[PDB]
């Protein structure tokens, strides 16, 4: 970090650079999913696929 | 060693007024033979599945197995009777039971004890217990009897894997026998065990028990070329028709995972096909020898047992060792074995698994039809030289897959 109380610092507000952060995010239920729960062939070897 | 209450169980009859044989058949037996000792029987059995097991009298090896038992069962009731009986055919060649004699002349007084379905305690008979030495070879024979007779199925075979202290001496010797089929090893074993009034010397004993496991383990799938008991497995020679002869084979792949300590099972075969499977039978004969030495957990609890063979002395119980018996149908197991093999990626199912399942399907069919057709005669005539059993008995069920899974977990 730099001493804030120095010279050279630009005050250039532009349309191009419109303030933004991440205020909130999408958390719709629908959106939560993707997708498949992970499972196993009973627990024995490759036979129990059923 | 002298397990005092050496009580042995004689076979029931299939809703028959008489024990399982007719007079002619018993005549055949007693007479055309002589000694009450298994030499003769083993002679037949030994001939490495070459000779057809069929005859006019004797449909299978197992047939003979059954009439051997019934023979025993009947003729013991004589001399093992409360005050000694013996006539009608058999009046024993000496009190010491030397030979199957046709009624000594001036000897009527010892009747033919008409018994029903009855266990006997060998040691409760004074003659029997006097002759404790000579008793020993026949007790072996006795067990064989009992352990088929207990049930209405294929034999109740016992298994044992004592894990960890494994004799180095056993290893060494056993290796020399590599190349031979289970059958001949068994034969020598029985012969020894009989020949010498039975020893506490666990040598023999251990050896048989290990062998039994290795076979069973092999037969299941658990044991094979790549998963061995140190090198040990049994190799199923000739992958075409169902005669896939289990030879002891020693190949170094892996040493399979040492179980926790002492693993015990007992198997029975629910399906009459057992009859033509010398493999299956030969384990059961092995486990008998074992018995003579050892006081096995009080026999397969009455839950899977016909009513006549419930509440037997000190044999069936409810809260002991091995409450349930492990049960199989032979043809489904072969499938089971191929399963494991494939699961391991030992082999492609592609051609290997398909082919042999094809052949064993054939072998089933052949067997099933022969056993049924033969049973027809006894199931119409007063004579019975064969296992009794309904067509529904052949069923692909009887806890077949559970057995397999248990056998496997045992190996862990």
């Amino acid at each position: 970090t730099y001493n804030i109380t120095g010279d050279g610092n630009s005050f250039t507000p532009t349309s191009d650079m419109t303030s933004t952060a991440a205020p909130a995010i999408d958390l719709k239920p629908g959106v939560l999913n993707p997708t498949g729960k992970l499972w196993r062939p009973v627990g024995t070897s490759v036979a129990t696929i059923d | 060693m002298a397990q005092r209450q050496f009580f042995g169980l004689t076979y029931n009859f299939y809703g028959q007024p008489a024990p399982l044989f007719d007079l002619n058949d018993l005549q055949e037996l007693a007479g055309c033979y002589a000694r009450p000792w298994t030499s003769r029987f083993s002679h037949l059995a030994i001939s490495t599945g070459s000779l057809p097991v069929w005859s006019a009298r004797y449909p299978s090896v197992a047939s003979r197995n059954i009439v051997v038992n019934t023979l025993l069962g009947a003729h013991l009731n004589p001399f093992a009777g409360g005050q000694i009986t013996s006539h009608q055919g058999i009046t024993w060649r000496d009190p010491v039971l030397s030979s199957l004699a046709p009624v000594p002349a001036i000897q009527p007084p010892p009747v033919w004890a008409v018994a029903e379905n009855v266990l006997l305690d060998s040691n409760n008979y004074p003659t029997y217990v006097l002759n404790l030495s000579s008793m020993w070879p026949i007790n072996q024979d006795v067990h064989i009897m009992t352990m088929w007779a207990l049930s209405d199925q294929g034999p109740i075979y016992h298994l044992e894997v004592p894990v960890d202290p494994m004799p180095a001496a056993t290893t060494a010797a056993l290796m020399a026998y590599t190349g031979v089929p289970i059958a001949h090893l068994a034969q020598t074993a029985y012969r020894f065990a009989g020949q010498l009034p039975q020893s506490p010397d666990s040598t023999m004993v251990s050896t048989i028990r290990w062998l039994s496991a290795i076979w069973f383990g092999s037969l299941t799938g658990r044991l094979n070329r790549s998963r061995t008991c140190n090198g040990f497995y049994f190799e199923f020679a000739k992958p075409a028709l169902n005669p896939d002869q289990a030879v002891l084979k020693w190949n170094d792949g892996a040493r399979a995972a040492p179980p926790a300590a002492a693993q015990s099972s007992y198997i029975r075969c629910i399906s009459p096909h057992w009859q033509h499977q010398i493999v299956e039978v030969a384990g059961a004969l092995m486990s008998q020898s074992v018995t003579a030495v050892t006081g096995l957990p009080a026999l397969i609890d009455e839950a899977t047992l016909p009513a006549w063979s419930q509440g037997v002395a000190n044999l069936t119980g409810n809260g002991q060792g091995v409450v349930p018996c492990l049960d199989y149908n032979p043809v489904p197991m072969a499938a089971a074995r191929h399963l494991q093999w494939r699961q391991d990626g030992l082999i492609t199912a592609a051609q290997e698994a398909q082919l042999n399942n094809d052949y064993t399907a054939y072998a089933l069919t052949i067997e099933r039809h022969l056993t049924a057709m033969l049973v027809a005669n006894p199931i119409a005539a007063g004579r019975m030289p064969i296992q009794p059993f309904n067509a529904a008995d052949f069923g692909q069920a009887g806890q077949t897959a559970a057995a397999v899974a248990l056998a496997q977990a045992m190996f862990v």
